[PDB]
């Protein structure tokens, strides 16, 4: 699913849908945060 | 025990040593000739130094007039021949005396002067210098020095900002500026201050302006209908040509809208009075204690925005220009004459205050024991150790991490757990979050290789009264060090309620950043 | 060194040692008859029991439909003879053998099953059952039994839920409720059923209500125009009599506030479905990650405000309501079956688990190391021996607090100490705030006998990035313990920006509650 | 200024004016908080 529907949410992290919650989730490369990984600190 | 309030290792002897002082303005070629003597704990009586000659720095302001009066200098003071420094783990002064078995009747500082103590704790030295963490959250140290051992200490100019002339405490903040220009904001106040009052005349003499100008009630009016003029003030203001960095930087941040200058005006209107604005030390004092000013500023999320003299000129003199229109509406003064005098002084210098702050090293939201606040949660490492994820060894590890919110009752969804195969996964049943005491166990699983996810088996809400911590248990089966290239993400995620962000229904994340280590 | 390990203070040998089981449900008759054994730490294979029977209330869910299953019992496990409880100082087998000397190639509880540990570590018992504190927040502790050492346990009943056959998990709620009703909710759920039942349809076969259900454009359209039809008929269904007493504890609150219950419908239309809304697990879930709940749960700023069976029933009466004229203009399925059936019935459960919460001992904000959050600032004691101050000796004594701010330059205009002259004064000199390492000092001064006031020498500012540590140093001249009745406030005052309270100017107060002790 | 002035100002709490911020001040009772010590906990 983050290939089709959610593809491009997440910026600086790694796109995985949270089956669970039934929605996508961005794992933040290190030092970045937020929902879809915009900022760093 | 001398080992329980001595920490060996951060103690040391050595030649020449050598610190800094912030020499208080007047008193610059008179210490540059010997260190000399003029509380509640008579043991510390003694000549205070610094191994940061920045931090050092901060301590050249009129001890009378702290906020903004003129800045002194720093000092290069270094004691001839071998010196011991003694860092110590507490400083309790009668804590200190019990384990080093010294006089627990006479000062301590005194005692560190005597043969007796030099020679036992002085491994060989001329005299001791005390050391101790120079504050929270720094790595400086601060040295005590006796008032009698100090005598011998040859005092060398490093830098006089007096000597430059310079307005306010430019000069001061121009030198600490220094520690991360070698964010790092390194600004000329004096450019800042030539754009500030070119900009301030120009918006004068601007049609729009002077236009708005009058349709100005000019008397007093409720502050309701005060905001609603200076934020129509302010749409018009911020057209101006001079300002177009400022109008393009400031619309997409809600901190930096017309509403929030509006707003800050009217509180500077609100507590500025002829007395007050007459002073620069009352003013800057007033305005200090005001929220709001990150909004002028261009502070938020974590940056200083207005990162150039050209954009912190532009804020200043609309910022400026706002209060004059504030004052007639809700003060009672010289309507004018503070905005472009004392207002940008004061406003000045508590930028440079700020700036200072975010030059500083210092730990983010998230990391070490510094809490995360997002959504209306505040999550946090339980402690430093905590945060800290070791490696090259078999075995386990706990994780605490404080959850709570600030007042409704807020969901935990549950948490994102990064992994590294066969180095570092979750002990799904050591892994639980435990809410008020109700321990509660969590259903994980490996989405990927990379991150499992567990949830809680029992609903969890956090709150004003309702605190929780998550603990997260890891487990390496190889001894094998966690590579740099191998971490794909350093935080834990914990996901609070569920919230549309860009369209797409997510949960809020809070983040708590760790460190591999060992 | 078994005394790194080994809580010896909490660890004791005792006659007929008892302790209790959260037993599943289908398990209440069989595990009358003996206790019979069926991770990545293989060491703590063993059979779970705590010295509290309403924390082993709580495990009696099932394991397969953890949120809203039925409730089995709680059963009392007895040891014949003596039994050796030791209390472990941490939870890593590995550590706890190295320590303790045992193999270090075997599981930890079944060493702890050998005669040579109890032998060893014994003290004389016939058997030992390791005991570790049950959760970070409490004060129950959690024991550990041997797997063989168990079967010798005799198991008696102590209460049976499914026994009650009552609705969802009502008995075992009602049960944990007594835990403080010896705030303190204890709520009669079957009475908050059936009126919940009966003002629905009162509300249902209401003029007024029917009148509004018409003005209902009954086809999916924006949130933001649904939001305003739930509004309206949110302050039309708050006329109706059977919900007098909702109307007025509403009133003044935000939180309870129409436009919140209205959010609330809302997010609830936009996340069940016709999958969903048939499994009463699987609705639970999804509307227990959903916010503003506190609203129709009436609670806020530490409370639950919605005490009473007749309110708790109004409440979710109308939400159940709201829920049904959200459904269409969001939703996506059988428009209402769902919000007087199984919406109503996750609801109830959702609001037994925070009542839960609340009921259960818990810190405060500003208590111990909780977070204070107010204003966009956050504070709390650096750790929890600095919220307690010592008496009874002659001396000083340091205080550290952490503090910080959600997002843009918040400023700490100074800071209010509570002073028992004598007993407890501020060491004026070893009291400071350092802001990212800068160790600012503090002009203080006695405006009363009773308070003394700091402010800060140089403007301090706290946000994201910019953190602050308050040490506030106390001295004491008498070695006299302090007495109640001499306290006159039990808090520190931090103050922030001025703002306007109730037509007054003051500084937002941040409190961080203290104790004195010894 | 606490009695005439910000008299009843504070609720659970003793009224000290803090004269270098211009404004009052409530020295909230054992348990209480808020700026005019309307709350316990």
């Amino acid at each position: 699913p983050c290939l089709r529907k959610y593809k491009d949410f997440c910026i600086h992290g790694e796109c995985k849908y949270v089956k669970e919650l039934r929605a996508p989730s961005c794992i933040c490369h290190p030092g970045y945060h937020g929902e879809r990984c915009h900022g760093l600190s | 025990g001398a080992d329980d309030v001595v920490d060996s290792s951060k103690s040391f002897v050595m030649e020449n040593f050598s610190s800094y002082h912030g020499t208080k303005p007047g008193y610059v070629d008179s210490i540059q000739k010997g260190i000399q003597k003029p509380n509640y704990d008579d043991d510390w009586k003694g000549f205070y130094s610094t191994d940061n000659k920045y931090d050092a720095a901060g301590y050249s302001v009129d001890n009378e007039n702290p906020l903004s009066g003129k800045a002194g200098g720093v000092v290069k003071v270094t004691y001839p021949g071998l010196t011991k420094v003694l860092a110590l783990k507490v400083d309790n002064a009668e804590t200190i005396k019990k384990e080093l078995g010294l006089s627990l009747t006479e000062p301590l500082m005194e005692q560190v002067g005597t043969e007796e103590f030099i020679k036992r704790f002085g491994d060989g030295a001329s005299r001791v210098v005390l050391s101790l963490p120079f504050a929270e959250g720094s790595s400086s140290v601060e040295y005590i020095n006796n008032w009698e051992q100090a005598k011998a200490l040859s005092v060398e100019l490093e830098i006089n900002f007096e000597t430059r002339g310079k307005r306010g405490q430019d000069a001061m903040y121009e030198y600490m500026a220094q520690a991360c220009a070698g964010s790092c904001i390194n600004l000329d106040w004096d450019v800042i201050r030539d754009k500030t009052k070119t900009k301030i005349e120009s918006l004068k003499e601007h049609g729009p302006i002077k236009n708005k100008m009058s349709e100005s009630p000019n008397k007093t009016v409720s502050e309701e209908k005060a905001k609603q003029y200076l934020e129509e003030f302010h749409q018009t203001a911020l057209e101006h040509p001079e300002l177009s960095e400022l109008k393009t930087v400031t619309g997409t941040n809600p901190v930096f809208a017309g509403a929030n200058y509006a707003a800050w005006a009217v509180n500077v209107a609100q507590v500025i009075d002829s007395e007050t604005a007459d002073n620069l030390e009352k003013t800057t004092a007033a305005l200090s204690i005001l929220p709001g000013i990150g909004s002028v500023m261009g502070i938020a999320d974590g940056a200083v925005h207005h990162n150039t003299e050209e954009i912190v000129a532009q804020s200043i003199a609309l910022s400026s220009l706002m209060v004059a229109q504030a004052i007639p509406l809700v003060g009672e003064l010289v309507d004018i004459g503070f905005a472009a005098y004392n207002f940008v002084e004061s406003i000045i210098n508590l930028f440079q205050v700020v700036h200072n702050s975010y030059n500083r090293p210092a730990y983010s939201p998230g990391h070490k024991t510094q809490p995360f606040l997002h959504d209306g949660y505040a999550v946090s490492w339980n402690t430093v150790e905590d945060s800290i994820i070791r490696t090259g060894f078999q075995g386990e590890s706990g994780h605490d991490i404080k959850i709570t919110a600030e007042n409704t009752p807020l969901p935990i969804a549950g948490v994102l757990l990064p992994t590294i195969p066969g180095k570092l996964d979750v002990n799904k049943s050591k892994t639980h979050i435990s809410v008020n005491g109700r321990k509660i166990r969590m259903r994980c699983r490996a989405i990927d290789g990379d991150v499992t996810f567990c949830r809680p088996k029992s609903p969890v809400y956090v709150g004003n009264g309702v605190h929780a911590n998550l603990h997260v248990a890891f487990h390496r089966s190889s001894s094998e060090k966690i590579h740099s290239n191998e971490i794909s993400s350093d935080s834990i995620g914990v996901l609070g309620y569920q919230k549309t962000v860009d369209h797409t229904k997510v949960n809020s994340k809070l983040s708590l950043f760790f460190e591999i280590k060992s």
